[PDB]
DNA sequence: CTCTGAATCTCTTCCCGCGCGCCGTAGGAC
DNA sequence: GTCCTATCGATCTTCGGAAGAGATTCAGAG
């Protein structure tokens, strides 16, 4: 190809081809004009040391070069490897109809849409936007409605949305680890340049918003959207493929705000009244005449699926707050109350999704998810969460702790004054007591934070859960849990060296007083390493990946069931004395290889060939069962392949 | 106290406490001085282009017989200056000139020469300049030489576990590493034999090189071994026992004599055993035949009667072999000591390695194994081995490895010759064994004692020597050929080599980096990065945590914040802010001298390895203010272990709080309190900071934007002290005084300010003026503000006032929500400057034309353009609109159009035409322009000399020798014309008319050339006829998706730009500008982001009450006594200032600047403590926890609790979102493979990449799959059936199969490899 | 006299996306 | 100045990758 005027581009091979054919032309010639041996074994030497550089040049001595040393790369480098066909262009491949945006949230997305800019819309779905106004025979053909399009009329939005009414679009950030990292969403337009992506959603990709670009796909056939609404869109997602954990896992302020408004305060107005229901609490919570956090009595009612599987109803008083009563509200009515009835946190909301998707199942998981974020929001906007200095509490022990091991390092100090005690001993024992003091600070300082709050119960003085504001957000398991609040106002601790070994004298400050200079330096032996980590580990982790798909795709389920009675046992990991896994980690959802007897003789338990789904695993944990024998995929005798029943549950269903 | 007049506008108010007694420096010496160091010829020879040359001149050839030599050299002025350069397009660069004398000899007479010919300096090529602002200018594109940081010449010892062998043991290894030329590895066998090789090459038995060298093995072994000897007198073999060769070890057998015994058998030795032996003097003892038939002979034994041999020096002993050889009358048998421990055997083993017999046979085997297939040979062997480490044209420790060389074998002296030499091996011999013998220590590599920065001046001047290594090979040629006759040296030498080599450095070398001209502080901190890739280093994709990490001799010298993570990690580092270079290169930094008791204040630069000898105090410590410490014991650092130690132990103590960082984390304020990751994300996201519309000051800062501001260069500062004669916002210029001005100038400097123009990242950069007419400047002084400043400090963001709370999730995860008030105002809004090019060309079909004549398009487009063919200066301009009408012969329209999706308002335009070509009217429009601008200029001069020269013709006819009948209605030279008589005044008359027609005269050649700079055309490529570039300017504002930062690393997409109503306000009423997410502080520790809000909240206070204080008419009494009390705020603070001395007027001009907020220094690890803020807040009239009480203004109600709320400075970064949102329908495809192309400079498709695919394999989808990477992408059939069914809406595809995947079948094929499709 | 141990050499592998920026045969002979 | 033909067939490709595995080279001996 020519380029920037009237010069070619060097095109690698046909200076390749080019050494061969003059090494050629030349051996020919010498040939028929008869030249001694000498000189043909020059030009046949010559012309073999060519021929190497066409076909894989370099693996001579060394390889040519038609510029500063780079190497021309010949056929077998278009071949293999990194920039090479089978990696570059078939396994994957650059597509039409796509596009990129910076992501932003949009927290009023219901859980399958995600919002896409009309610039982006109109220039991707354009046949389609064809294939409507030839449809309403407003365009007369492609070479009206090009510019009908071009021209940005009126009426083009209005079918605009039409054409997208119900398109799945497919967005996936990159890499893209897992399953869960391509999803498909309902579009719905938007004015601005950024991708709305859903709150929750977030956390799978792990989209951070802080700039982190996205693309997106639109899947052109029938099949295609057939494929992206059965599996693909975000609703049918809200379990990892991995293990039988939701990935729908509350993003950190809804749950700041459901732990807000869940907490019980000992003094508060409109305390201790009795209401019939949710409503009257949500009047009196908005009217301002009752605090949220308030304790009230209502009446409730709770719903409960029978043994057959329909709804019991039933009703009582109930003794709760009225935020627990406004958040029953957006349960779904099959639920016990139970799981609300307690102040809540990040564990205990995903085990209430959990539980959730357990009783209903998904159609209501989905929705209810849902509600639950938009709950979050609104009452974590009131809550007024902020954060602020005076709300960094120092235990003023810490200088008492400090003061008294200080002297005691002295006094292993002093015995190496005197020779008392070795050189090794010293050190591993100073680094104890600092051990000792680190220990104290961070208890001391979880203890003020806790110990903060004490409020007249109308007469005389009691205390309750601390409403600091850091204190929230760690004890909510909002983010920043013991190991960073001890660094904020406890203390920063030990320091490590290059080599990994111990600092003999700790950082004894915290962020929220100041380091001086050698703290600080000191501090960033740590963080360096620890982002060195990090851009070093990111390209062995996906070798590692790469050498396992590239392992593992030659499987495929493809038998029911291939007829073993073998397979393996599993127990309790039972090491360093206790055990670090129950059963019920391992052995929930495989098929049983064979009959299961109850714990003694003689009486079975479950039949030789059975799934143990969870109320099979609860029966098991009811028994004194130790150990069980299930297939596994390595023992199922299927050829080319494995049968379902040895692969056992789907994580994802 | 004083400050200059650019401080005497807005004094910071500084909460610093250190008395900073050393002022930073000029922060681009690091690169101004290298340079220099370059640049500048300097007859001690080292150092630049002349120790280049000396390097190879004087050159000859043998045959020849002849030479020519360097005398000296010139470095003309250059051809175009920068600003004219950077518009030209060519590189700033200027002429060499070496006065190069070819030396004529002859045959067998003396040498004196039959002629020798001084050429009258030859040219030898175009070497760049550096600009004062440490860029180069390399193709009009501005390009920056970032020093490199590398292993120092020298030797280093090293060894290993684990990575070698692993069986507990570990290797030692020496290396020699000259400046240029080979390496030398010697390291030990496993079994403790020892070998060496050169350059990486296969291992060979050490003693090779000394056999090398001519020592036989008998001389060997007088080098390195301890002689035991034995005495065949009084008894048969009596012993020589040295007695401090027994300790420790095992007396395992019989030693005793003449009274007590020593140690008898199986008993270790001890000191008063040895005491007692030297005491008995054992000088001779008896031993068993044992003891010598252990023994290994030191010297060579032939017997002398029959002439031949019986033992040989290594060779090892037996009792019949001593008994034969003493028989032979060899009284004296000497042999070596070598305990296990302290005299380990490693020669003697080697020569059990060794195939050599003496020197030839090594030079055989050297030969043999560094160029196989070559014939060794004794004349040709030499012209190997002397070039590997005795000639100067292949070996060279510079300057700097021989001292690290001598340091290393402790020499007492450093002055010492480049080459090594035999005594120079041996001693590293010796010093490698040592470390085997377990008596030494071996180097640390990663210490910035052994690796030392090269930078510029350093690189261009081995690029230039590689220039003179290739004129050398092809002069030697010519002069040993030629006939000397008619040959000059202008003949002798041609610059195409040198240009060469010079030229691709400064333009392509893996160094020569492209300028983040994004704002004056990425300017600076990429002109100091200091970075251990390129030529020479290492690579991002080759190294591990051994270098990427930290070391503790990088405090003071390298910042640990500040380094780009990704990649490449601490293979780029910052060189700290008062960091210098050693004369060597070592990276050195200066500390205060610590005199006994007091701290003195005097500064010594202290290098890595000098530091590692003292003790030396943070600079935290306090002191009396006689200077002694108040503590009684005081932390230090010392060996890279941190201590306490004693009052008047200590030595030296830090210069500086901020000694241990760079500028750019310098810039954050309290950082004293941030985790290093946030610390590094924040000094790596000021850098990217976008020049924004209106740039201010931040509220809180640290007082070094006073410095980067000004050191960047990019201020307009001035030259020389004056008066402010005129101002426009383009010119600035200043009436010098008459003591600064040289005395035959017209004493008027001007200062053309650069208005818009592109960065070299497409920011805009316009200069804007600070004075006023009649204002008063001082030497130094900012005159106008540049992009990102203003009154000359550093202003990256816009201090937006921002609240720390939750809304509705708006603000998740990272986002920031933001008011629509912050875009009304334009507070972020952004001016890019793109530029475009039509070129036109002398094709082969012929030469183009612009014209707009353009075939097939009417005045639908034509609208804009003129008649010559070039768009209109502020046309307003889209997609496709046509530029410039450049049309090609055989006619066709090509020409420029404005690309897709871009739009702007065209600024300016530029032409370029080849020389013997005709100018159109735009181009006549250019010329008008810059003739007129140079013209006004030089009559701004010549007037002003004017005027003084008839003053002076006036005064000296109106104080005597009057002439006043009428005076000042005629014109001023006519004046000659009136009746004075031929005394000395009408002289005087005559001769100053004189002076006044040469005054023209003098302007009459200036111009005359200036107007010739402007005539001409352009250095052109060839091929081109002229080229036309169209500018347009892009004002783009803000949106959702646009990144903003903070300065602590806290930086979120904007989110929402939510109405005025729905941002929360306060109790009185006014709505925040920005709510930023709070559990970000926490979960990511960075919380100094929050006392900067608080501080900055109380900085707006004390504006606020000064806007107040002047909306309200209050005497400058009052106000000053407020100012007053607010600079006096605090502890013992550093600063001192009275408001007394400003006259008034300059209170007013002050408080007219502090009615926003008065801005603060918080110096990095000096900073305000919270009882400072909260007494700042007190003194306005603010609420002292520094939160308020919010209301939603969505229903009025009240938050529950109060929340944080004040001034954060917030930076919009250049990430912005319109520059990244791409789509595409359908566009271009690639030729060789019909896939999509990739761009969005090209209209691409993303790439569903390899992990893609397996995500869709995970899902059931196939259909989906099949689609994406076919139908949507490859087959070349099926994508047009397929678009064809969309518009048909028909919702059907048919696959095919990928013609890629065809390109493979056949670039298969095309080796002899026949793969085929196949049926069943 | 070469048979199983071990020893030195070369070959091969090293995240995914993405966006900029520039830079892009020579020398000799007719 | 343009067109055609060839590369260090009179040097010196960078030491600062590890690894990890194989092909290919050598011990102590039956
Ligand atoms: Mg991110
Ligand atoms: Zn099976």
């Amino acid at each position: 190809v020519p380029l920037d005027g009237g010069r070619f581009a060097t095109s690698d091979l046909n200076d390749l081809y080019r050494r061969v054919i003059n090494r050629n032309n030349r051996l020919k010639r010498l040939l028929d004009l008869a030249a001694p041996d000498i000189i043909v074994r020059n030009e046949k030497r010559m012309l073999q040391e060519a021929v190497d550089a066409l076909l894989d040049n370099g693996r001579r001595g060394r390889a040519i070069t038609g510029s500063n040393k780079r190497p021309l790369k010949s056929l077998a480098d278009m071949i293999k490897g990194k920039q090479g066909r089978f990696r570059q262009n078939l396994l994957g491949k650059r597509v039409d109809y796509s596009g990129r945006s910076v992501i932003t949230v949009g927290p009023y997305l219901r859980l399958h849409q995600c919002g896409l800019p009309k610039k982006m819309a109109l220039e991707l779905f354009k046949p389609f936007i064809y294939g409507k106004l030839e449809l309403r025979g407003l365009a007369t053909t492609i070479k009206a409605a090009k510019k009908m399009v071009e021209r940005e009329e009126a009426v083009v939005w209005d079918i605009l949305d039409e054409v997208i009414r119900e398109h799945p679009v497919l967005l996936n950030r990159a890499p893209t680890l897992h399953r869960l990292g391509i999803q498909a969403f309902e579009p719905v337009l938007i004015e601005g340049k950024a991708i709305q992506l859903h709150p929750l959603v977030c956390a799978a990709y792990n989209a951070d918003f802080d700039g982190d670009q996205m693309a997106v796909h639109v899947p052109l056939t029938l099949e295609a959207q057939l494929e992206a609404r059965a599996l693909m869109m975000s609703t049918n997602n809200i379990l990892s493929p991995a293990n039988g954990e939701p990935i729908i896992v509350p993003s950190q302020d809804v749950v700041l705000g459901l732990y807000y408004m869940t907490r019980d305060c000992v003094n508060a107005k409109g305390e201790g009244m009795v209401l019939t229901g949710p409503k009257e609490a949500e009047r009196l919570y908005r009217s301002g005449l009752a605090s949220l956090h308030a304790r009230v009595k209502v009446r409730i009612t709770e719903y409960e699926k029978d043994a057959n599987g329909e709804l019991v109803a039933k009703t009582s008083l109930k003794d709760t707050t009225v935020g627990r009563a406004i958040l029953w509200m957006i349960v779904p009515k099959g639920l016990p109350y139970s799981i609300v009835n307690q102040a809540l946190g990040k564990k205990a909301i995903s085990k209430m999704l959990n539980t959730c998707y357990r009783i209903l199942g998904l159609k209501p998981t989905v929705i209810f998810a849902d509600q639950i974020m938009y709950t979050g929001f609104a009452y974590a906007a009131r809550s007024g969460a902020s954060v602020g200095i005076d709300d960094m509490v120092i235990p003023e022990k810490k200088h008492e702790i400090i003061s008294e091991a200080e002297a005691e390092v002295a006094e292993i100090q002093e015995q190496f004054q005197s020779g008392l005690v070795t050189a090794g001993e010293r050190y591993n024992k100073v680094i104890d007591i600092w051990a000792a003091a680190n220990d104290r600070v961070s208890k001391a300082m979880m203890d003020n934070l806790q110990t903060e709050t004490v409020i007249n119960r109308d007469g005389q003085e009691e205390k309750q859960v601390s409403f600091n504001s850091i204190y929230m957000m760690a004890d909510s398991g909002a983010r920043g849990s013991a190991a960073q609040i001890r660094q904020l106002a406890g203390m920063r601790g030990l320091m490590a060296k290059p080599d990994g070994s111990i600092i003999e004298t700790p950082i004894t400050a915290n962020f929220r007083e100041g380091l001086n200079v050698l703290q600080y330096f000191i501090s960033t032996h740590g963080a360096r390493k620890g982002l060195a980590d990090t851009a070093l580990k990111t390209a062995n982790s996906g070798y590692l990946t790469r050498r396992l798909v590239d392992v593992a795709q030659d499987l495929v389920v493809t038998e029911d069931d291939c007829g073993t009675h073998e397979g393996i046992m599993m127990t309790p990991v039972i090491e360093g004395g206790d055990v670090k896994e129950p059963l019920r980690d391992r052995v929930l959802g495989r098929v049983t290889a064979e009959d299961v007897l109850k714990p003694g003789t003689a009486d079975i338990l479950v039949p030789r060939n059975t799934l143990l789904h969870e109320q099979w695993c609860d029966l098991l944990e009811e028994n004194s069962v130790d150990a069980v024998k299930v297939r596994s995929v390595v023992s199922c005798d299927t050829d080319f392949g494995v049968c379902a029943h040895c692969y056992g549950r789907d994580l994802a269903r | 106290m004083v400050y200059s007049y650019t401080e005497k506008k807005r004094i910071r108010k500084d909460f610093g406490k250190r008395p900073q007694v050393l002022d930073v420096p000029y922060l681009l010496s690091i690169q101004l001085d290298s340079f220099q160091k370059f640049i500048e010829q300097d007859p001690e020879g080292q150092y630049g282009l002349e120790a280049a040359f000396r390097s190879v001149f004087p050159i000859q050839s043998y045959s020849g017989n002849s030479e020519l030599q360097y005398v000296s050299y010139r470095l003309g002025e250059p051809v175009f200056d920068v600003q004219e350069c950077q518009i030209r397009g060519v590189t700033y660069s200027a002429p060499l000139r070496v006065k190069l004398r070819l030396v004529i000899y002859e045959r067998e007479a003396p040498e004196g020469t039959v002629k020798d010919i001084k050429e009258q300096e030859v040219y030898m090529g175009e070497i760049p300049l550096m600009t004062d602002n440490g860029t180069f200018v390399i193709n009009g594109t501005e390009r920056v030489i970032v020093s490199q940081l590398h292993r120092s010449p020298g030797v280093f010892f090293d060894s290993d576990k684990g990575k070698t062998h692993s069986s507990g043991k570990v290797l030692y290894n020496a290396r020699i590493i000259p400046y240029r030329g080979s390496w030398l590895d010697f390291e030990f066998d496993p079994k403790d034999n020892l070998f060496v090789r050169i350059d990486r090459r296969r291992k060979l038995p050490a003693t090779i090189i000394l056999r090398a060298l001519n020592y036989t093995t008998e001389q060997i072994l007088d080098l390195f071994f301890e002689k035991v000897i034995f005495e065949i007198r009084d008894n048969k073999l009596q012993m020589e026992l040295v007695p401090e060769r027994l300790r420790g070890e095992t007396a395992s057998f019989d030693i005793e004599a003449n009274g007590k015994v020593y140690v008898e058998k199986g008993r270790r030795i001890t000191a008063r055993h040895i005491r007692q032996l030297e005491k008995d003097d054992v000088k001779l003892i008896e031993v068993p035949v044992e003891y010598i038939a252990g023994k290994v002979v030191a010297k060579d034994y032939i017997d002398e009667s029959t002439g031949e041999l019986i033992c040989a020096a290594n060779m090892e002993l037996s009792l019949d072999l001593l008994a034969k050889l003493s028989q032979s009358g060899h009284k004296r048998i000497e042999t070596l000591f070598t305990n296990d421990l302290d005299h380990g055997p490693y020669i003697s083993e080697t020569l059990r390695v060794d195939p050599t017999n003496d020197r030839l046979s090594a030079l055989v085997e050297i030969y043999r194994m560094m160029r196989p297939g070559e014939p060794p040979t004794r004349e040709a062997a030499e012209s190997l081995f002397e070039n590997l480490f005795f000639s100067e044209d292949r070996y060279d420790l510079s300057a700097v490895g021989r001292m690290k060389f001598n340091r290393s074998l402790l020499r007492e002296e450093i002055e010492g010759s480049g080459i090594l030499s035999k005594d120079d091996i041996i001693d590293v011999m010796k010093k490698l064994i040592d470390i085997r013998n377990g008596k030494g220590e071996v180097d640390d590599i990663d210490h910035l004692g052994n690796r030392r920065i090269r930078s510029v001046g350093e690189m261009a001047e081995n690029q230039f020597r590689v220039g003179l290594v290739r004129v050398e090979r092809a002069v030697k040629e010519r002069l040993s050929l030629g006939d000397l006759d008619t040959l000059m040296p202008q003949d002798m030498i041609n610059a195409k080599p040198i240009s060469a080599a010079v030229k691709e450095f400064f333009g392509s070398s893996q160094l020569s980096q492209f300028m983040d001209q994004n704002n004056p502080l990425s300017e600076i901190t990429h002109k100091r990065r200091i970075s251990a890739l390129g030529p020479g280093g290492l690579t991002r994709e080759r190294a591990g945590f051994e270098v990427r990490d930290v070391h503790p001799t990088h405090y003071g010298r390298v910042c640990p914040i500040e380094t780009p993570e990704g990649p490449n990690i601490g293979l780029i580092n910052s060189l700290s802010v008062y960091a210098q270079t050693n004369e060597y290169g070592f990276l050195e930094t200066p500390y205060r001298k610590v005199t006994d008791g007091v701290v003195t204040d005097e500064i010594h630069y202290l290098s890595a390895i000098e530091e590692g000898n003292y003790v030396i105090a943070q600079a935290n410590s306090n002191l009396d203010e006689e200077g002694h410490f108040v503590e009684d014991l005081v932390t230090c650092r010392s060996k890279g272990e941190s201590s306490l130690f004693s009052r008047d132990q200590v030595d030296y103590m830090d210069v500086s709080t901020q000694q241990v960082v760079s500028v750019g984390a310098s810039l954050i304020p309290f950082l004293e309190h941030d985790d290093a990751n946030r610390a590094l994300m924040g000094a790596n996201m000021q850098r990217q900071a976008v020049p924004t519309l209106r740039a201010d000051k931040p509220l809180v800062g640290t007082g070094m934007e006073r410095a980067v501001a000004v050191d960047s260069g990019v201020t307009a500062v001035a030259k020389r002290g004056g008066v402010v004669q005129y101002v426009d916002a383009s010119r600035i210029v200043i009436k010098v005084n008459e003591d600064e001005m040289y005395p035959g100038e017209a004493g008027i400097d001007i200062y053309n300010l650069t208005k818009y123009t592109r960065s070299n990242q497409n920011t805009c950069i316009n200069q804007m003026p600070c004075v006023s007419l009649g204002e008063p400047v001082e030497r130094g002084d900012v005159l106008a503000d540049g992009p990102s400043t203003d009154l000359g400090e550093l202003a990256l963001g816009q201090n937006m006032r921002v609240a720390f709370m939750p809304w509705n999730g708006y603000n998740f995860e990272d986002s920031i929500l933001v008011s629509e008030r912050v875009v009304q105002e334009d507070r972020f809004t952004t001016i890019h400057i793109q530029e475009l090019a039509c070129v036109s060309r002398d094709t082969k079909l012929g030469p183009e034309e612009i014209t707009a004549d353009i075939p097939n398009v009417g005045e639908a487009a034509l609208s804009k353009l003129d008649e010559s063919g070039i768009v209109y200066i502020g046309a307003e301009v889209t997609g496709g609109d046509i530029l410039v009408g450049k049309v090609t012969p055989k006619v066709k329209d090509s020409s420029l159009r404005v690309p897709n999706g871009v739009s702007g308002t065209v600024i300016d335009v530029q032409v370029f035409t080849r020389d013997g070509v005709e100018k159109d009217k735009r181009a006549l429009e250019i010329e008008e322009m810059q003739l007129k601008q140079a013209k006004k200029d030089l009559s701004e001069e010549l007037q002003i000399l004017e005027a003084g020269l008839f003053s002076r013709i006036r005064a000296v006819l109106v104080a005597g020798g009057v002439e006043a009948e009428k005076l000042d209605k005629l014109p001023r030279d006519r004046w000659l014309e009136l009746g004075l008589t031929d005394e000395e005044k009408q002289n005087q008359l005559e001769q100053l008319a004189e002076q006044y027609d040469e005054l023209k005269h003098e302007f009459e050649k200036k111009l005359e050339a200036k107007r010739r700079k402007i005539t001409q055309g352009d250095d052109l490529a060839p091929g081109v006829l002229k080229i036309v570039k169209v500018y347009l300017a892009v004002k783009r504002r803000i949106q959702p998706g646009d990144k903003m930062a903070g300065r602590h690393g806290n930086k979120g997409v904007i989110s929402k730009i939510n109405p005025i109503e729905d941002m929360p306000y306060d109790e009185n009423g006014t709505p925040v500008d920005i709510v930023l997410n709070p559990l970000g502080v926490p979960s990511r520790m960075n919380i100094g982001q929050i006392l900067e809000t608080h501080l900055g909240m109380a900085a707006k206070g004390i504006g606020d009450k000064i806007n107040a204080m002047l909306k309200q008419q209050q005497e400058v009494a009052k106000l000053r006594e407020f100012i007053q009390r607010a600079y006096d705020l605090g502890a013992d603070v550093r600063q001192k200032v009275d408001l007394s001395t400003f006259s008034d007027e300059e209170v007013m001009r002050l408080a007219e600047n502090l009615r926003k907020g008065m801005p603060i220094a918080t110096p990095v690890f000096d900073g305000a403590k919270e009882a400072e803020i909260k007494e700042l807040l007190k003194l306005g009239d603010l609420p002292t926890s520094g939160q308020i009480r919010l209301y939603d203004g969505r229903t009025g109600e009240q938050f529950e609790r109060p929340v944080t709320v004040g001034y954060m400075y917030m930076l919009k970064l250049n990430h912005l979102v319109d520059d990244k949102m791409h789509a595409r329908s359908t566009g271009s495809y690639s030729l060789v493979t019909q896939q999509p192309l990739g761009g969005k400079a090209q209209f691409g498709g993303q790439r569903f990449g390899e992990m893609e695919v397996w995500a869709l394999e995970a899902y059931g989808a196939a259909y989906t799959l099949q689609e994406m990477l076919t139908v949507k992408s490859d087959d070349v059939n099926g994508r047009t059936k397929m678009y064809k069914n969309i518009v048909d809406g028909n919702h059907q595809m048919e696959p095919g199969m990928p013609e890629s995947f065809n390109v493979l079948l056949k670039e298969i094929r095309s080796l002899g490899i026949n793969i085929e499709l196949e049926d069943e």
